RNA sequence: GCAGUCAAGCGUUCAUAGCGACAUUGCUUUUUGAUUCUUCGAUGUCGGCUCUUCCUAUCAUACCGAAGCAGAAUUCGGUAAGCGUUGGAUUGUUCACCCACUAAUAGGGAACGUGAGCUGGGUUUAGACCGUCGUGAGACAGGUUAGUUUUACCCUACUGAU
RNA sequence: AGAACUGGCGAUGCGGGAUGAACCGAACGUAGAGUUAAGGUGCCGGAAUACACGCUCAUCAGACACCACAAAAGGUGUUAG
């Protein structure tokens, strides 16, 4: 009752503060990242057809 | 084949030794009082088995 | 006295240099401190390492970025000591802790100005020769400090810059010495003398 | 008890000048030269003759004395560096398979690269401190001798061999393989 | 960034199952014409 | 893993868990195959462990010669329907889920392998390629 | 529950490699108990699911030491809690027992974490059945079955957002 | 939990023990000057970074009784005997 798609436990009692590593519905995605090591395969000439 | 000349050496370093009965660390064999703070300096001490 | 106090940092124990500052900066005088990452502190480094490392482990648990702002420059771990030794939490403690500003290394304007010395801090007269003694920039560094290298390329240009002057002035006053020991075989200065002058 | 005066002596064989400044000694010699800090240490220095050197610690108490003699003994064993050298012989030891011990120009400086131990396929290279000259024996071709002035160097570095070739996970009651050094000596007697 | 497309290529990673053999990757693809420089800016090292 | 395998493989989709009752190749009698584990499957809370082509997994038979069944004895699947993704592209996949029984040195028990068999699994497994007839 | 000190002996010989009686010193509050300060104009009371964090008295993983360590495999100990520590049958279960994988299947805390988060199998209203007790109404911490689980729009915290 | 003698809290504020019903000091009309208690004088904090003989340097130092804890056994770490 009451949704199932949510977490259940958000903390216990004495912390008395819900803790910044517990999982919250916010935003997803438009997030800045760097991947690495990704390999070069061609290198485009615009000038060839 | 290790001549038993250099066999003598290499127990020098190995197994001439005396180890503490409380943290078992290596120690010299003439020396009493382990070095490691964490024993208390004690002196309870014994030779390294080297005959069966 | 002076309306401004500069005070070189070398050489000083941190807590013996932050009841004074906190008292002098109190009762209405205006201080900077200067080359604080030559600051002196009592004990060895490991020791007052892990007297920080037990200071990080001190965060609020809920959200850390409410709690205990664990600063890893020397200009700022002496203004810690000297915030807790202030009612910071007072328009006193806070109209004192603005009479202050505390730098790494020493800028320009605080260049060609003269520094100072408290005494009661030295670690060479207050502390035992033989005991061990701790270096802030070591130590701010081995916590997470980044400008260490930095700081030696300034002061080095500094200190270059300023015995050029030393010197230039060395071998102008050795002659104004002489222009007046060359003038002082006349009444003027017999009677000067006798008058303690 | 804090005492008075504790005073020890260096005697100065010819050929050297002793050279002190703010606690920091420079030893020269026909070896060579040497120099050592003692900032961190209490102690005065005299010069009663050119032929020796009287260091001096003052109330101490039983903690400055204990190094008084210790400095003694550096500033003589410097001495000793810089009139013979030192020398320092090792051999290898082993059962089964040898070990292929040669000298290596890397990218910088020279390292000394031991192969075969035990096996292994690791090639586990040892820089060479840089007061360091490194020789091979030739009467019997399974030695190795280091030598220079310093013997904290080549102590030092001759640990630094035999702390990397040491077996791990095995009985050493029975793996007396490895390297180890055998004469501390020096390179004028 | 424009898209992705696959591509078939073959291997040459020594010893591995597919040595001297190809496979199928996918590739993303990124528009990249020249860039035109209008200024430099210089920085300089402070303790802050 | 390695309880076997000659070589090492690839990851394929990992199609059968737990639970899942495979039919049985090899001619022991036996016409099917109740997996009740995998070996490799590492743990995750809530997560049952599953089986693809190639793997071995631990089995209880259901369906022939008394003298099997109620007792586990390790196994090979050799085929699988999950739709599975080759090195070289295609998504290939069988029309049922099979397997062999087998000793723990990845040995067989039967003289022949009746159906197709993977490629992902007759590479690894040597005992298995010599008693199948078809290789995909 | 955990640990330590003497060490009579076991330990083919060998007190202490490992263990170790007769005694003796403590630690812990994850047991049970004692007590009855708070709460009876009510602090929602078993377990599981979910989820986060912490502790170390480390099951595993890393580097080390010691053995009655040849190797292999094992045990004792150390720094260390960074990282992980399962799938399932039976049971309401805590607890327990087995199958199986695994590197390992370590213990514990946070109002015996967590019911305006769930479930409601159990227990603890009312219906009812058996056994034993009782003259009887009725009892049972004995068994069985069925039995309403309410509200957040406030403040703070948290997640995101101007 | 339960008794004896006394003092207190209750019914009682005030300076001190950071804070505290009971502890130390001391008991209260409104005010001013002076002196003290108990406790303290590096800074927060008013008041000596005073004087003197020594001990200790701790990779969990130690620091205001009540009081908010700590042992048996050990250490050539050091000091004195
Ligand atoms: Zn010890």
């Amino acid at each position: 009752h009451r949704g199932l798609r949510k977490v259940a436990c958000i903390g216990a009692w004495h912390p008395a503060h819900v803790m910044w590593s517990v999982a919250r519905a916010g935003q997803r995605g438009y997030h800045s990242r760097t991947s690495i090591n990704h390999k070069i395969y061609r290198v485009g000439k615009g000038d060839d057809e | 084949i290790i001549e038993p000349s250099l066999k003598a050496l290499a127990s020098k370093y190995n197994c001439d030794k005396s180890v503490c009965r409380k943290c078992y660390a290596r120690l010299p064999p003439r020396a009493t009082n382990c070095r490691k703070r964490k024993c208390g300096h004690t002196n309870q001490l014994r030779p390294k088995k080297k005959l069966k | 006295s002076q309306p401004v106090v500069v005070i070189d940092a070398k050489d000083h124990l941190l807590g013996r240099l932050a009841s004074t500052i906190a008292k002098q900066v109190l009762n209405g005088q205006k201080i900077v401190v200067v080359r604080a990452e030559a600051l002196n502190i009592s004990g060895e480094f490991f020791r007052n390492k892990l007297k920080y490392h037990d200071f990080l482990r001190k965060a609020t648990a809920f959200n850390k970025t409410r709690g205990p702002f664990h600063f890893r420059a020397p200009s700022r771990i002496l203004y810690k000591a000297i915030r807790g030794m202030v009612s910071h939490k007072t328009a006193r403690g806070k109209a004192a802790l603005e009479r202050l500003k505390i730098f790494e290394g020493i800028p320009p304007p605080y260049d060609k100005k003269k520094r100072v010395v408290v005494p009661q801090a030295l670690r060479v007269l207050r502390l035992k020769p033989g005991r061990k003694y701790t270096t802030l920039g070591k130590l701010s560094t081995s916590v997470g400090w980044k400008y260490e290298d930095v700081v030696a390329k300034l002061e080095d240009k500094r200190k270059v810059r300023s015995a050029e002057y030393y010197a230039k002035k060395r071998a102008f006053t050795k002659k104004v010495s002489s222009a007046s020991a060359a003038a002082s075989e006349s009444d003027v200065a017999k009677q000067l003398a006798s008058f303690g002058y | 008890m804090k005492y008075i005066q504790t005073e020890q002596q260096i005697e100065v064989p010819e050929g050297v000048t002793v050279s002190i400044k703010s606690r920091i000694v420079k030893v020269v010699g026909p070896r060579g030269t040497l120099t050592k800090n003692l900032k961190h240490i209490d102690v005065t220095f005299t010069k009663v003759n050119n032929q020796l050197i009287k260091v001096a610690v003052h109330n101490g108490g039983r903690k400055h004395v204990a190094a008084l003699r210790t400095v003694k003994s550096l500033v003589d064993n410097m001495i000793t560096g810089v009139t013979k050298g030192y020398k320092y012989k090792m051999r290898y030891v082993y059962a089964h398979f040898p070990i292929n011990v040669n000298i290596v120009e890397k990218d910088g400086a020279k390292f000394i690269e031991v192969r075969n131990f035990l096996g292994d396929k690791k090639i586990r290279n040892v820089p060479v401190r840089d007061g360091v000259t490194i020789e091979f024996s030739t009467n019997v071709k399974d030695e190795i001798v280091l030598s220079g002035n310093s013997v904290e160097d080549v102590s030092q570095n001759a640990a630094d061999l035999q702390q990397i070739c040491r077996v791990r996970n095995k009985d050493i009651r029975k793996f007396l393989d490895g390297i180890y050094v055998s004469h501390k000596g020096f390179i004028t007697e | 960034k424009a898209g992705m497309t696959t591509i078939v290529r073959d291997l040459d990673r020594p010893g591995s199952k597919f040595h001297k053999r190809e496979v199928v990757e996918a590739v993303t693809v990124v528009d990249t014409p020249p860039v035109v420089v209008v200024g430099v800016v210089g920085y300089v090292e402070t303790p802050r | 893993s390695g309880n076997g395998a000659q070589g090492t493989k690839f990851r394929i989709s990992l199609g059968l868990p737990v639970g899942a009752i495979m039919n049985c190749a090899d001619n022991s009698g036996a016409r099917n195959l109740y997996i009740i584990a995998v070996k490799g499957s590492g743990s995750r809370l809530n997560r049952l462990p599953a089986a693809s082509l190639g793997d071995m997994v631990m089995a209880t038979v259901k369906k022939g010669k008394p003298e099997l069944r109620k007792k586990v004895m390790p196994a090979i699947v050799v085929r699988q329907a999950k739709s599975w993704r080759r090195r070289d592209g295609v998504f290939l996949y069988f029309e049922d889920n099979a397997g062999v029984i087998a000793n723990p040195k990845g040995e067989m028990k039967g003289s022949a392998i009746t159906g197709p068999v993977g490629k992902e699994c007759a590479d690894l497994w040597p005992r298995v390629a010599s008693n199948s007839g078809v290789v995909v």
